[PDB]
C-alpha cells in the first residue's frame, strides 16, 4: 500500500525564470517548497504512524 | 513591473542612496523643471526626491548620454521615468522632440521606450502621465542611459543589501 | 524592429542579437520577411514528443 | 522566451534537423557574413551552425 500510494514523478523537471519574473519564480518555488514540505510531512508522518501501528 | 519591484524590495534589508547624477555638474545642459503642480510639498509645487524630471535648458534638450558603472559590491536599483505628455504641444514645450525616445542598456538587457501622447481622463489634475521603469544592476555592470526627450533621470538610486524573512505588509 | 544602441561591451561586442522562435504545426506555413537585420533559420527541426525527459544541469 | 523554449525542448525525445534555406540557391541575392569574430571555432572567426546571418550582397 505504501509503495502503491506514490505517483511516479512523470512531472516537470524544473523551470528557469527571467529577471523580471521573480514573482513567477517565487510562485514556482512556493509551490515546490509547499509540496515538498507537504510530502516530507506526509512521508515521514506516514512512516512514523505506520511504524508505530506496525509495532503495535 | 511594479509588482515585481515590490517583490525585489521585499528582500532588501538595507540600502545606500547614491547620488548618481545629482547636480547641475552632472547635467550642465539640462535642468529640472516641468509640471510640479500635482507633486506639491506642504502647498508648494515640487518634484520627486529620487528622480530628476529633465527638460531642456535655453530652448534645447541635447541628446542625453550618461552612464553609471557599478563599482560597488552591491546590486544597484535604478529607477527612471518616461514622460508621456497629454498633447504634442506639451512635449515641444519641454524642448523634447516629437521623435523622443528613451534607451536604457546594460550588459544584460536593453529596452527602448517612446512617448505615447494622448488625452487622458484627468487624474490628480493631470491629463498626461509618467511611466516608471527600473532595473537591478549587477556589480561590475554598467548602464548606458540615453534620451531624445521625455526623460526623468535617476537620483538616489540605491545599493541593495539582501536578506530574508522581510517583506511588505499593509 | 532594430534597437540600435551602445551596449557595455560583452564578449568584445557593443551590439546584440536577439533570438526568437516558434513551433510550426503540421500543415502550417511560415511567411518570413525582412528589410534587414535578419538571421535566417537553417537546421530547423521536427519535433518528436515524449515524456519523463527534461533538462538537468 | 528562452525559458519557454527550454520547456518546449524538455519533452522532445528526438528531432530531425532540416535544411530549410541551406544554400546560395535558397539565398541567391544574400550572403552569409557579418561579425564572426566573437563566435570563433578553434581560433577561426565563424557563425552559428543553425543560423544564417544574412547581409546584403
Ligand atoms: C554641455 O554642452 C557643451 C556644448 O555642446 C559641451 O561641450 C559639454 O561637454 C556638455 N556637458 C556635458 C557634461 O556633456
Ligand atoms: C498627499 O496625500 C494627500 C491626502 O489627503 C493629498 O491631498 C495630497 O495631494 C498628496 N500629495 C502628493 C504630493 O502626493
Ligand atoms: C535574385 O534577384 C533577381 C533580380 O532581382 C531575381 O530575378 C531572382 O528571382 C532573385 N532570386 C530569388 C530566389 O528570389
Ligand atoms: C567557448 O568557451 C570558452 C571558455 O573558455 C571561451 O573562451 C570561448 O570564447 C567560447 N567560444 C564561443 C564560440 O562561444
Amino acid at each position: 500500500s505504501v509503495i502503491e500510494k506514490m505517483n511516479t514523478q512523470f512531472t516537470a523537471v524544473g523551470k528557469e525564470f527571467n529577471k523580471l519574473e521573480r514573482r513567477m519564480e517565487n510562485l514556482n518555488k512556493k509551490v515546490d517548497d509547499g509540496f515538498l514540505d507537504i510530502w516530507t510531512y506526509n512521508a515521514e508522518l506516514l512512516v512514523l504512524l505506520e511504524n508505530e501501528r506496525t509495532l503495535d | 513591473d511594479y509588482e515585481e519591484l515590490r517583490e525585489q524590495l521585499s528582500s532588501v534589508s538595507s540600502f545606500e542612496r547614491f547620488e548618481i547624477f545629482p547636480k547641475e555638474s552632472s547635467w550642465p545642459n539640462h535642468t529640472v523643471t516641468g509640471v510640479s503642480a500635482s507633486c506639491s510639498h506642504n502647498g508648494k509645487s515640487s518634484f520627486y526626491r529620487n528622480l530628476l524630471w529633465l527638460t531642456g535648458k535655453n530652448g534645447l534638450y541635447p541628446n542625453l548620454s550618461k552612464s553609471y558603472v557599478n563599482n560597488k559590491e552591491k546590486e544597484v536599483l535604478v529607477l527612471w521615468g518616461v514622460h508621456h505628455p497629454p498633447n504634442i504641444g506639451n512635449q515641444r514645450a519641454l524642448y523634447h522632440t516629437e521623435n523622443a525616445y528613451v534607451s536604457v542598456v546594460s550588459s544584460h538587457y536593453s529596452r527602448r521606450f517612446t512617448p505615447e501622447i494622448a488625452k487622458r481622463p484627468k487624474v490628480r489634475d493631470q491629463e498626461g502621465r509618467i511611466n516608471y521603469y527600473w532595473t537591478l544592476l549587477e556589480p561590475g555592470d554598467t548602464i548606458i542611459f540615453e534620451a531624445n526627450g521625455n526623460l526623468i533621470a535617476p537620483w538616489y538610486a540605491f545599493a541593495l543589501s539582501r536578506g530574508f524573512g522581510s517583506g511588505i505588509i499593509t
